[PDB]
């Protein structure tokens, strides 16, 4: 006997889309954070960069 | 004798017997039995399982 499911079905297929993972509910109960500070405002954390352009 | 033998053999063996289809492996679709899963089963939705090489 042959297994029930095989063969292409003459269907070409499509290139897999770039993977975009989601946050981890099972492992992380909440959303992890980076830098910490007092941040008495809307929220900036302990990490804020800048780029100087000409 | 028959009842005692049945009970004693059940007592011996029941230690060994393990339900292979007890849902033990956590999965994005609820706990599942081991044979239905592997390291590639997404433990949570959208989980990124990298094809990591074994150096
Ligand atoms: C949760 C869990 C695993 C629980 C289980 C517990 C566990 C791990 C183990 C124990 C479980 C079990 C299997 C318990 C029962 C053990 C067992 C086979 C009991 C049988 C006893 C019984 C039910 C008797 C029913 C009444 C009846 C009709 C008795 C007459 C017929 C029988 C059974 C005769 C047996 C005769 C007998 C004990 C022979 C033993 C053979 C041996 C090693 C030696 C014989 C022997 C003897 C006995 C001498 O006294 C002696 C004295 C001086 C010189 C020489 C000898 C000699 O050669
Ligand atoms: C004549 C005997 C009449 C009784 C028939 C025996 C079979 C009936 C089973 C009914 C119980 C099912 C519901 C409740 C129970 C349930 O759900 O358990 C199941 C497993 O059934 C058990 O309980 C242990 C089974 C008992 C051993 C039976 C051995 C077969 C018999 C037929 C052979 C000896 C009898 C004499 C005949 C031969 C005569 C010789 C001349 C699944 O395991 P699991 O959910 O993982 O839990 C695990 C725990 O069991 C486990 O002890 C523990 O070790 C952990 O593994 C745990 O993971």
């Amino acid at each position: 006997c042959s297994p029930p499911g095989e063969t292409a079905s003459s269907e070409p297929g499509t290139t897999p889309a770039i993977w975009t993972g989601s946050p981890s509910p099972a492992a992380p109960s909440g959303e992890d954070h980076g830098g910490g500070h007092g941040a008495g405002a809307a929220g900036a954390g302990e990490t804020l960069t800048a780029e100087l352009k000409t | 004798l028959g009842a005692f033998g049945a009970g004693t053999l059940v007592a011996f063996i029941g230690g060994l017997i393990k339900n292979p289809w007890k849902p033990v492996v956590p999965t994005a679709e609820g706990k599942k039995a081991v044979l239905w899963t592997s390291g590639w089963t997404p433990r949570f939705k959208g989980e990124t399982i990298y094809l990591a090489r074994a150096t």
